[PDB]
């Protein structure tokens, strides 16, 4: 449901 | 220090659209409304890394600590037991699902601290946990900590009939999901009424809030709102204080049922203790 978040956050 | 003074309202001497309702009760989310931008700068989103999902609400109490409900991280009967590497904390959000570029700040957790006496076996008594951020978040117009009550703030505001405010991205009905952060102002309810509404054993670490089936106003926290803040504005110094944490309730917004909140002041000693012990 969520827009992807900056990969660096994972 | 600067706690509970919102950059976009108190600081510029602007009032949000429903605060008068709070203040007017001090004797001068289901069924909420969309929050205004920067209305709840301390509202934090507990985010699951994988799958990527909203776990719970939470609140910023300093530049490095987040307060939430312990049942948000640990609930063995549902095989719930999150580690700091399991979650992400998202601060300064408005929109529930979109990544608010240049507005929100996403943080990693350093340590999770659950109340040692959190009673998950019976009634979620002492449902509180602290999460310390890997790095301090920088305050802004949309990110700002709430104040923790002191004994005399707790004393004068925590009264039946006095309204508090709950915010969250939680379900819109027991049986809907907002796109934007929702608000609802609810009255604190007399403890006997709280007790008489449930079979569960109510402890002093709790308070309930909501309207009476007769009062003719509705509203309640719901799924996904868990761990969020129940706050009040002090009419003495104009600051916002977190009195409660969304804990538990039977259904959402049922007639003759109330939401139950972790009594932040009662557990403030544990909060201080872990904050300057780590
Ligand atoms: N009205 C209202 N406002 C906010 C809400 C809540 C609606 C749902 C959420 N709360 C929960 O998922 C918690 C957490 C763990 C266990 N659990 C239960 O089994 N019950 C429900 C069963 S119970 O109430 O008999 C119970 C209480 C305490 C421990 C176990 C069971 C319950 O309420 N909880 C978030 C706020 N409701
Ligand atoms: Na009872
Ligand atoms: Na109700």
């Amino acid at each position: 449901d969520f827009e992807e978040i900056p990969e660096e956050y994972l | 220090a600067d706690c509970g003074l919102r950059p976009l309202f108190e600081k510029k001497s602007l009032e949000d659209k429903t605060e008068r309702e709070l203040l007017e009760s001090y004797i001068d989310i289901v069924e909420g409304s969309d929050a205004e931008i920067g209305m709840s700068p301390w509202q934090v989103m507990l985010f699951r890394k994988s799958p990527q999902e909203l776990l719970c609400g939470a609140s910023l109490i300093s530049d490095r600590w987040v307060l939430t409900a312990a049942h948000c991280l640990l609930y063995p009967p549902w095989d719930k037991n999150f580690t700091e590497n399991d979650l992400l904390v998202r601060i300064g959000k408005h929109s529930r699902t979109r990544y608010e570029r240049n507005i929100e700040k996403i943080s990693m957790l350093e340590k999770i601290y659950i109340h040692p006496r959190y009673n998950w076996r019976e009634n979620l008594d002492r449902d509180i946990a602290l999460m310390k951020l890997k790095k301090p978040v920088a305050f802004s117009d949309y990110i700002h900590p709430v104040c923790l009550p002191d004994r005399e703030t707790a004393a004068s505001l925590l009264q039946a009939g006095y309204k508090g405010r709950v915010t969250g991205w939680g379900n819109l009905k027991e049986t809907g999901q907002p796109s934007v952060l929702q608000v609802v102002n609810l009255p604190i309810v007399e403890r006997p009424v709280c007790k008489d509404s449930t079979r569960i054993r109510i402890t002093d670490n709790m308070f309930c809030a909501g309207y009476k089936p007769d009062e003719g106003k509705r509203g309640d926290a719901c799924e996904g709102d868990s761990g969020g803040p129940f706050v009040m504005k002090s009419p003495f110094n104009n600051r916002w204080y977190q009195m409660g944490i969304v804990s538990w309730g039977e259904g959402c917004d049922r007639d003759g049922k109330y939401g139950f909140y972790t009594h932040v002041f009662r557990l403030k000693k544990w909060i201080q203790k872990v904050i300057d012990q780590f």
